[PDB]
């Protein structure tokens, strides 16, 4: 004798394919076009909700990859196009009255403000941004269109809060030690997330969150080799980096009100860009990693490391932003170690050789070419180390290499804690009412 | 906003009054406030057809058929929480939705018009 | 080589990838897409 009733109950906890918007806070490329950020002290803790995540399958990563590429292209719109310079550039080595031996002093023609008058000037460039044809073409005039970035915006990661649309909910477990997924018991809900920084690199994350107690290795299929194995780090490592060149930046106007910057001259101490890493700090890191890879591969396994295989240095070496300059730094002195058999496996600083480029291709979108305006003074930027990417290559011996290339894995590295639920508040539970 | 959905059953229906007042309160962000306002509409579209016109925790007069997992509906009413029982009755939703419009809302709507 | 009689073999200049270098090539066109001003 049961008579069904109708409710407005809480259990709505379905999948949420959805849109999303931001809560960020000068006209720097984020543009503050989100909302003013609320103090949102509403991590409402819930009691005993068995819910399993899937960090590898969500649309939050897919939208985040779509947002920033569209947002960073939006900052690229009002800047100077600046493609009259793809001409027959001719250069030589930098002259030093005599010595032995990364710069090219370049003879160069160009238009002026007026349409007919030409301009024979000279400037400097690096190695990897110019190609032999002595005549030297630019590196991208196969197929591109060079574009200057406007010299007022900053490429600094300004953190982005995310908030749910009006009618959905952002969920996060405060629980511990996922294997990527996991039925996390304790959970709290939020309307708005915390601030996440717009950083971008490969082979090493930086300025990120920290771990709980140890390394948390994250993957999908450890028995698959084609995965990108994520490594969460417990304790951050100070990385100092520099471009120790006192450099003079001059300015010209290429046409009708189109300014342009170029490396005029350097004051005279030709150096190489580099980064210091504390040696004894780094060996203390890797002992934690092999401590866990015994548990996932075996007690009698040999953990080897090597460099990247090949490809472009964007794939090979460490991509790295710093303060309006886009470094590329070789990291061969970081994976020259082999840990053996998983049983009884200071005041120093290793230093890496780092290169400088100016013509970039962000997220491999071929055709778009953004120019790097060289800046005056010196370069110093300090960053933590938080995230690592390793790749199991295809006996119990095993070699790992620093993988990377997809920037989605960087955002997935710092958004595994979240999920979003759709809301359908309708419950039909029978009782004995009838009337 | 939300709370106590985890470990209770029926006593969660005591606090079904905060669950609506915070609810619903370029182009890519403008998909929000359209499907967000299409929701709270399309259910209240059919909620007026259920007979319960506004917000009342209310009963209809259509029978609960006991073919739909007849399991101790005084006992499971209080102990065994929601999100478990919801999967049990996840299969029989559409059929009740035909019974929301035929029992009370084909017969009984045209029985007060006799006077 | 000789015959009697909708195509035009056209001398033609054009830019290149680089801004200054020119390009003397030839191509073909129809009748109704080109006009006398030879
Ligand atoms: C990981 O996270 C760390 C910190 O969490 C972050 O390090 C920070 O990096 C930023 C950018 O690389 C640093 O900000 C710059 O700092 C320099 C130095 O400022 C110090 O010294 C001056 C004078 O000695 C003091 O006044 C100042 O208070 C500091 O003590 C500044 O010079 C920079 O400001 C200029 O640049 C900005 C962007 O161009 C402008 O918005 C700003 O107005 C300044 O511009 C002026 O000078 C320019 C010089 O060329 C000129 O071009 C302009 O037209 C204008 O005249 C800037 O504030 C910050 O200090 C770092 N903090 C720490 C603790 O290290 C890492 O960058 C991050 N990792 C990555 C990859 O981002
Ligand atoms: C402008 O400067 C750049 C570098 O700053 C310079 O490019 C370099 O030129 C040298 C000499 O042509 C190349 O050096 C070769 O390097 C290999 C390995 O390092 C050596 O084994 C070579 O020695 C053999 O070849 C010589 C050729 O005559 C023989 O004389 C010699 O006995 C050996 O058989 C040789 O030293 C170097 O490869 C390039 N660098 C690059 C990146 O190509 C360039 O030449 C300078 N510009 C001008 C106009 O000189
Ligand atoms: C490239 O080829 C095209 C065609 O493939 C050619 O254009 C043609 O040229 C001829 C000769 O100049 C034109 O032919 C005329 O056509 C009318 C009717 O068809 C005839 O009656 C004309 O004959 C009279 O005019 C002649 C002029 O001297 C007299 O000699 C003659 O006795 C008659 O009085 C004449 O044959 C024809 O009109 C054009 N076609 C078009 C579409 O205009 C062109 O000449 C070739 N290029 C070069 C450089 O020769
Ligand atoms: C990267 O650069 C930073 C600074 O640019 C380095 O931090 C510096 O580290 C040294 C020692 O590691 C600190 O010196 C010590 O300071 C204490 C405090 O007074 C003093 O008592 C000691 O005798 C010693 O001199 C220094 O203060 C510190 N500076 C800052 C600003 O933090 C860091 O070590 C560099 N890391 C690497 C790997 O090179
Ligand atoms: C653009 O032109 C340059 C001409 O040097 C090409 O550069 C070389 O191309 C060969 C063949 O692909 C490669 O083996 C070399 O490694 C290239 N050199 C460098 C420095 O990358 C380049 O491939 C051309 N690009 C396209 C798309 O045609
Ligand atoms: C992880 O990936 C590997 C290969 O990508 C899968 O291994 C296959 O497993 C089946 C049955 O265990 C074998 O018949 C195949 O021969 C294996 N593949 C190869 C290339 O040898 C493995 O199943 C994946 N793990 C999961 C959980 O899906
Ligand atoms: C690149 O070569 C040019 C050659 O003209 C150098 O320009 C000359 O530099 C000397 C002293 O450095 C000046 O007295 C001349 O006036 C400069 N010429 C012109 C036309 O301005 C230039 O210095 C070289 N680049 C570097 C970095 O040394
Ligand atoms: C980064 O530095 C390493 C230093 O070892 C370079 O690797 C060597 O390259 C030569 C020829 O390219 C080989 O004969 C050696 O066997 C390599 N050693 C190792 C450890 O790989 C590497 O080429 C550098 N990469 C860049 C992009 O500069
Ligand atoms: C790198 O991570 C360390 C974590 O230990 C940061 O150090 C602390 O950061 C918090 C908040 O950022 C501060 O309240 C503490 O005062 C910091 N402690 C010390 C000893 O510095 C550090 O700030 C991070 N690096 C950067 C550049 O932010
Ligand atoms: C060396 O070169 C510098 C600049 O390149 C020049 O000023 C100087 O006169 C030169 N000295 C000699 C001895 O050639
Ligand atoms: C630049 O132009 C001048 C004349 O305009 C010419 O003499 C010179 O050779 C050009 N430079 C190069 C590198 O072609
Ligand atoms: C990882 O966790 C899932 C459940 O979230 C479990 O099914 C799987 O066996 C776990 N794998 C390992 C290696 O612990
Ligand atoms: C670079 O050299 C110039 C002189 O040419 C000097 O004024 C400036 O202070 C130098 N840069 C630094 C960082 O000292
Ligand atoms: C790191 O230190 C351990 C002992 O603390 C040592 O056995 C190991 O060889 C060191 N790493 C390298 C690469 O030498
Ligand atoms: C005829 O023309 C063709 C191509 O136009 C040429 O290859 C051939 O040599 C010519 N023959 C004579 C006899 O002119
Ligand atoms: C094409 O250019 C060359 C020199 O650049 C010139 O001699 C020739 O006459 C031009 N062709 C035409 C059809 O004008």
């Amino acid at each position: 004798n049961l008579w069904v009733t109708v409710y407005y109950g809480v259990p709505v906890w379905k999948d949420a394919e959805t849109t999303l918007f931001c809560a960020s806070d000068h006209n720097v490329w984020a543009t503050h076009a989100c909302v003013p950020t609320d103090p949102n002290p509403q991590e409402i803790h819930l009691e005993n909700v068995t819910e399993e995540f899937n960090m590898w399958k969500n649309n939050m990563v897919e939208q985040m990859h779509e947002d920033i590429i569209s947002l960073w292209d939006q900052s690229l719109k009002p800047c100077v196009k600046l493609t009259p310079l793809c001409v027959t550039l001719q250069c030589t080595n930098v002259t030093n009255n005599i010595t032995d031996d990364e710069l090219k002093n370049c003879s160069f023609n160009m238009t002026t403000e007026l349409r007919d008058k030409k301009q024979k000037v000279y400037s400097l460039f690096y190695r990897l941004d110019v190609v032999q044809i002595k005549e030297y073409r630019l590196i991208n005039c196969n197929t591109s269109a060079i574009t200057q970035a406007c010299p007022k915006v900053s490429f600094e990661p300004i953190p982005i809060h995310y908030c749910a649309p009006a009618g959905f909910a952002i969920l996060k477990c405060k629980d511990k030690k996922f294997n990527g997924t996991g039925p996390c018991p304790s959970v709290s809900t939020v309307q708005c997330t915390h601030g996440i920084k717009p950083v971008v690199s490969t082979q090493l994350l930086l300025n990120g969150s920290l771990a709980e107690e140890e390394v948390i290795i994250r993957s999908e299929n450890i028995t698959n080799n084609a995965k990108n194995i994520l490594v969460q780090l417990n304790t951050p490592v100070q990385i100092n980096c520099t471009r120790p060149n006192n450099n003079t930046v001059k300015s010209i106007r290429i046409g009708p009100g189109q300014a342009f910057y170029y490396t005029g001259d350097i004051i005279g101490d030709i150096r190489q860009a580099h980064c210091n890493v504390s040696k004894a700090t780094w060996n203390e890191t890797l002992g934690k990693v092999v401590k866990q890879l015994r548990k996932h591969f075996g007690n009698n396994t040999i953990i080897r490391f090597a460099q990247s295989s090949g490809g472009d240095l964007e794939v090979t070496t460490h991509s790295f932003n710093c303060g309006g300059e886009f470094f590329y730094c070789n990291t061969s002195g970081l994976f020259n170690s082999t840990w053996i058999s998983n049983t009884s496996v200071s005041n120093d600083s290793i230093t890496l050789p780092c290169r400088i480029k100016q013509i970039i291709n962000m997220w491999q979108r071929i055709g778009q070419a953004m120019y790097a305006p060289p800046i005056q003074g010196v370069i110093r930027c300090v960053s933590n180390i938080t995230g690592l990417i390793l790749t199991r290559d295809g006996s119990t011996t095993e070699t790992f290499r620093p993988g990377g290339g997809d920037m989605r894995d960087n955002w997935r590295s710092e958004l595994y804690k979240y999920k979003v639920v759709k809301i359908e508040p309708l419950g039909v539970a029978p009782t004995r009412c009838k009337r | 906003f939300l709370g106590a959905a985890g470990s209770t059953m029926g006593a969660a229906s005591m606090t079904l009054t905060v669950q609506a007042r915070n609810l619903l309160s370029g182009i890519k962000q403008l998909q929000a406030r359209v499907l967000a306002v299409e929701h709270y509409l399309r259910d209240q579209q059919l909620l007026g057809i259920w007979g319960c016109s506004g917000k009342l925790i209310c009963c209809t007069n259509v029978p609960w058929n006991s073919s739909w997992s007849n399991r101790n509906l005084s006992e499971i009413w209080d102990n065994m929480t929601w999100l478990q029982w919801d999967k049990e009755i996840s299969n029989y939703t559409q059929i009740i939705y035909g019974l929301l419009e035929e029992s009370q809302n084909q017969q009984e709507k045209n029985e007060q018009d006799l006077l």
